[PDB]
């Protein structure tokens, strides 16, 4: 099964049809102003329109701005490009921080590639080469289900030799991708010597040709990382490869040029459809003024991506400015581009419903007596250290042979494991000892 | 357990029961390496009443010379490879059938014949055949054809001309016989050397080797019961007999085939368990490399005669793939065949596999529908003169019959 994680029980923003929120709805409760917000920029991404427009989600740690950036890749879904990165993925050591920025804008801009994935697979029952060196190679191919001859152009052919075949192999040829895998020796020919150095692979029981319409995800910075360096070239196949390490490189803004010209070209003909996406800079009180700088151009750029910001930070100062203090830990002049949502602390009893969600998600089975005691270590603490006590109180209560949480188990684990301020006063006493 | 063979049942005539209409009235005669079968045709009556003389083709006499044992009573047979080239024992083994079959008056059999023959028949065969039956026998007129063809006709929506493949498998050979509008197509019709007797003999063989201590105990004559009976053809051999590698399918498969009784007795009377060798011995005729012969089997004869075709006429010939012939008795002998075939044939493309509504007697009703929708044709048949003026390797190319070279045979 799937792992249990600190987001895996939010599944939409749970609005209604008239884009008002639910009090508790597809896994999120409470919230509801920035929860409508967030539905306002899920129709923004939905209308395609727009580029380089941003969002920040400010609020105190713990009160759900993660979840309502990830609320808003679900109401998405995988259909359109939701890139998540941290203020700290900044920092590289093999480009500058500017380039990080626009790559990671570049993988926020999708295509979309529609193509019939068209497989043959069997055994090979023949090759047959055929201008006088070789027009056409005709190949025969079995299965279990019937036969199909090809007829391969000399590319391919040279791919069958490569792969080393021969007369009663097993292959798949993708007739796409001119992608071609031995598999084996056919099985029947398993007796062709007692010993010999193949694996026998016993005649595909399927079809000789199958289909599909398979529908490709790609983005922009796919192609411009596959388009600016020189290419490996060989499918391993080769030793050149093994001198030039690769790094990660400056793409010149030049050949961006290029790659939407191009791209331009493909979507006029219908080849691919463009999803403009989501870029989530998680955290981005962690960007240096040279980086906040640099989104003042790439907010404004035609082609971008929307951009949704995440941060809890008071009025602390903007890192790499050594002095200047501003709301966020953004400077002004970027706070002045994006459009503020509101994050609040929440009531006790809003606390109690996420501490169920989040017990009935995690496996847990627990007793009113329990929860409503959650949810009080909730008040004498935050969100996050009651959420995290329900799979070890659950575990204590494995250990003691019990099928629910009650009381003496979170008051057990309460006793056992400290939270963030109750042990800052253990700290403050013992001073003088650590 | 075994049962125990039947011998001397009283099927006695008339001089006989001759049918009203026209005065010819023909007997239907079916030679082959296991069993003759020979009846009147019995036209006017739809379906045949008796297929009579059902008896095992194997005959003996006295040493001197006294009484010959030529009905179901060591011996020998007049076949080899399913053909049969002997004059003796054969003649013996015609007089009993004509003698229980009813014999009118003078010096001749009364009335016009169908003489089933091998696929091809050898000249010399035959010359010698219609030699002994024209001497001898004087049948009026005479027509040859083939066992399997026969049994075709009879299983046809109707007298029209068709295209299939006859999987025929007879007591010594099995062929594959392509046809093509009514036409045995004999350029690149394909037979192997092994059939019924083989499967029979490997399965003694087997059994001899596996109880050492009654190799007297089992015998020919109770090994075609429980290939008859007991044995299957795989849906594919190589995943049936690796089913049979595991003990809890072996145990409830395995069969207590006992011997007759006079430790726990089975020393002497053994339960003789069959497991994989109620398999091993069907298996032959796909697969004869089984006993040790190098032939391409029933299903590589299949793909080599079948692609030697344009690809247009392979699928009207592959629509009637028809089975036939005394192997084709074990079950699941439709499902391999169809899953052989379906692992050869284009992707898409259709097939039909047909069991003979009879895997073994309708190449006597055919023989039969044949003689009696045929008998008052003149081209159709060798007259008696005509053995005058033509040697007796001679051939009328009816539909189900093979065809014929123009020749002769020198001879003194
Ligand atoms: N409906 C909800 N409303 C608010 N918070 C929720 C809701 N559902 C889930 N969360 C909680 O979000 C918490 C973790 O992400 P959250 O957005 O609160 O982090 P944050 O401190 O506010 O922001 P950051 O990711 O920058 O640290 C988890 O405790 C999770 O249970």
């Amino acid at each position: 099964t799937q792992r249990i994680a600190s987001h895996s029980h939010v599944k939409g923003l749970g609005l209604d049809e008239s884009g008002l929120a639910k009090q508790a709805a597809s896994g999120l409760v409470g919230q509801e102003n920035a929860r409508e917000a967030c539905g306002v920029i899920v129709e923004l991404i939905k209308s395609k329109k727009m580029a380089g427009r941003a969002v920040l989600l400010a609020g105190p740690p713990g009160t759900g701005k993660t979840a309502l950036a990830l609320a808003i890749a679900q109401e998405l879904g995988s259909k359109v490009p939701f890139c998540p990165m941290v203020g700290s993925e900044v920092y590289s050591t093999e480009i500058k921080k500017t380039e990080v920025l626009m790559e990671n804008f570049r993988r926020a801009i999708g295509l979309r590639i529609k193509e019939t994935k068209e497989v043959y697979e069997g055994e090979v029952t023949e090759l047959t080469p055929c201008g006088k060196t070789i027009s056409h190679v005709i190949i025969g191919l079995k299965t279990a289900k019937g036969t199909k001859q090809l007829k391969l152009d000399p590319s391919i052919f040279e791919s069958l030799q490569k792969e080393r075949v021969e007369a009663g192999d097993v292959i798949y040829i993708e007739a796409n991708s001119g992608a071609v895998k031995r598999q084996g020796r056919c099985d029947t020919y398993a007796t062709e010597f007692d010993l010999e150095a193949e694996e026998y692979v016993p005649l595909p029981k399927g079809d000789v040709h199958k289909k599909k319409e398979i529908i490709q995800d790609v983005t922009l910075h796919d192609l411009d990382v596959a388009n600016a360096r020189p290419q490996g070239g060989q499918d391993i196949l080769s030793m050149m490869g093994q001198l030039m390490k690769p790094k990660k490189t400056e793409i010149t803004d030049k050949l961006r040029g290029e790659i939407n010209k191009v791209v331009n070209k493909y979507i006029d003909q219908g080849i691919a459809e463009l999803v403009p996406g989501v870029l989530f800079v998680d955290e981005v009180h962690m960007l240096d003024i040279e980086c906040f700088t640099y989104l003042h151009r790439a907010l404004e750029s035609s082609i971008a991506p929307i951009v949704i910001f995440a941060s809890n930070r008071g009025n602390c100062v903007i890192r790499g400015t050594e002095d200047i203090t501003s709301p966020h830990g953004i400077p002004l002049d970027l706070l002045d581009r994006v459009m503020i949502i509101r994050t609040m602390l929440y009531t006790p009893q809003e606390m109690k419903q996420i501490i169920k969600i989040r017990a009935q998600t995690e496996g847990i089975n627990i007793s009113e007596e329990a929860l409503n005691h959650l949810g009080e270590i909730g008040t004498k603490t935050t969100l996050r250290y009651s959420v995290q006590l329900l799979t070890p109180a659950n575990l204590l209560a494995k250990i003691n042979g019990k099928d629910s949480i009650e009381k003496e188990h979170v008051e057990e684990i309460s006793e056992l494991f400290y939270d963030a301020k109750s042990s800052a006063k253990i700290l403050a006493d013992q001073q003088d000892k650590y | 357990p075994f049962r125990d063979a039947r011998a001397a049942p009283d099927p006695v005539l008339e001089a006989g029961p001759v049918a009203h209409g026209p005065l010819p009235v023909p007997l239907v005669l079916d030679n082959g390496s296991f069993q003759v079968r020979a009846g009147w045709a019995c036209p006017g009556q739809d379906p045949g009443p008796e297929p009579r003389l059902q008896f095992r083709a194997v005959c003996a006499r006295g040493r001197g010379g006294a009484r010959g044992a030529s009905g179901p009573q060591m011996l020998r047979s007049p076949f080899d490879r399913n053909v049969p080239v002997n004059l003796e024992l054969q003649e013996l083994l015609l007089d009993y059938s004509f003698q229980h079959l009813g014999v009118s008056s003078q010096g001749c059999v009364d009335h016009p014949i169908v003489l089933t023959e091998a696929v091809c028949n050898p000249l010399y065969s035959r010359q010698m055949m219609s030699e002994l039956l024209f001497e001898c026998y004087g049948i009026p007129k005479v027509a040859y054809g083939i066992d399997s063809l026969f049994s075709f006709y009879h299983n046809k929506p109707k007298n029209s001309m068709c295209s299939g493949l006859i999987i025929s498998s007879g007591y010594q050979c099995t062929h594959v016989l392509p046809i093509l509008e009514g036409r045995l197509d004999a350029k690149n019709c394909k037979r192997i050397n092994l059939g019924g007797s083989q499967a029979a003999g490997y399965l003694q063989r087997l059994l001899q080797l596996k109880y050492p201590g009654h190799l007297a105990a089992i015998t020919l004559s109770r090994m075609e019961e429980i290939l008859h009976e007991h044995s299957y053809i795989a849906e594919d051999y190589v995943e049936e007999l690796h089913k049979w590698r595991c003990p809890d399918y072996y145990e409830n498969n395995v069969h207590k085939m006992q011997l007759p009784f006079s430790v726990f007795n089975l020393a002497a009377y053994h339960q003789l368990f069959v497991g994989t060798e109620r398999i091993r011995a069907p298996e032959i005729i796909f697969q004869p490399s089984l006993i040790g012969e190098e032939q391409a089997g029933i299903a590589e004869t299949l793909q080599y005669i079948l692609d030697r075709y344009p690809k247009d006429i392979q699928e009207m010939l592959v629509q009637n793939v028809f089975l036939t012939g005394g192997n084709t008795m074990y079950p699941g002998m439709k499902a391999r065949m169809e899953k052989e075939l379906l692992e050869m044939r284009p992707f898409r493309s259709s097939f039909q596999v047909q069991l003979a509504s009879n895997p073994v007697l309708d190449a006597w009703y055919g023989a039969r529908d044949w003689a009696l929708n045929h008998l008052d044709d003149n081209e159709v048949w060798i007259t008696r003169k005509e053995y005058e003026e033509k040697g007796g390797e001679y051939l009328k190319e009816h539909c189900a019959s093979n065809i014929y070279v123009p020749i002769r045979l020198p001879k003194q």
